[PDB]
């Protein structure tokens, strides 16, 4: 059914231009609003953004959401790195009534 | 338009010799095309829809 | 001018019989309908249920068939849903909110409130 394509292993130094790829199907990328879900192991799951137009306190104005239609794709860059938040990072989309989990992506910080 | 038929049409002609019957000036319902939930895939290119 | 508030009761036994309403006025709510979205904690978005504007086919999910029946009228514009035997899993906030667009619903762009209820 649902096909998920994704670099086998990319790596990039820190300082350059970085640029996670996501494809965006079923639908059209323009017309996604792309929330990101993340669940911490260890800690108990808290929201952190929703509604895309509500700021609790302590947001970072480093996370910017829009669409980039130039390119058809997105461009997200994030500074201000904390040792804490090294994880993995999972991109999830759903279609219609069916969920579908990825392959499994494994990334190492040289 | 009579688009209904062919929505629930039992058998489909070949792609190099099917019968060519032209129907047009009309305006098509759609009514049961706005519940697209049952359908795997959904793709517009070109244009927003 | 968009000032949508959700009001109802609060400590609420699980089996009470009880009726809630979120009216949606302001514009043409005969072309408009009312959808719900339950967001499960941890977990993405759950699609719930559609019903068609002219009723000959309505579809439902595995999970909501049998027990619910849900009830609207177009001539006051307000949508019923009695809640009978509430489920444990069912116990989220609850957003009462109107699809994007004309007959679109794969596109989400405001979020629901939410009302209060308790279970």
């Amino acid at each position: 059914n649902f096909m998920l394509t994704q670099p086998h292993s990319v790596s990039e130094s820190p300082g350059k231009t970085v640029t996670i790829s996501c494809t965006g199907s079923s639908g059209s990328i323009a017309s996604n609003y792309v929330q990101w879900y993340q669940r911490r192991p260890g800690s108990a799951p808290t929201t952190v953004i929703y509604e895309d137009n509500q700021r609790p306190s302590g947001v970072p104005d480093r996370f910017s959401a829009s669409i980039d239609s130039s390119s058809n794709s997105a461009s997200l860059t994030i500074s201000g790195l904390k040792t804490e938040d090294e994880a993995d990072y999972y991109c999830q989309s759903y279609d219609s009534s069916n969920w579908v989990f990825g392959g499994g992506t494994k990334l190492t910080v040289l | 338009c009579p688009f209904g038929e062919v929505f629930n049409a039992t058998r489909f002609a070949s792609v190099y010799a099917w019968n060519r019957k032209r129907i047009s000036n009309c305006v098509a319902d759609y009514s049961v095309l706005y519940n697209s939930a049952s359908f795997s895939t959904f793709k517009c290119y070109g244009v927003s829809p | 001018e968009v000032q949508l508030v959700e009001s109802g009761g609060g400590v609420v036994q699980p089996g009470r019989s009880l009726r809630l309403s979120c009216a949606a006025s302001g514009f043409t709510f005969s072309s408009y309908g009312m959808h719900w979205v339950r967001q499960a904690p941890g977990k993405g978005l759950e699609w719930v249920a559609v019903i068609s504007y002219d009723g000959s086919n309505k579809y439902y999910a595995d999970s909501v068939k049998g027990r619910f029946t849900i009830s609207r009228d177009n001539s006051k514009n307000t949508l019923y849903l009695q809640m009978n035997s509430l489920r444990a899993e069912d116990t989220a906030v609850y957003y009462c909110a109107n699809g994007f667009g004309e007959y679109y619903y794969y596109a989400m762009d405001v979020w629901g409130q939410g009302t209060t209820v308790t279970v």
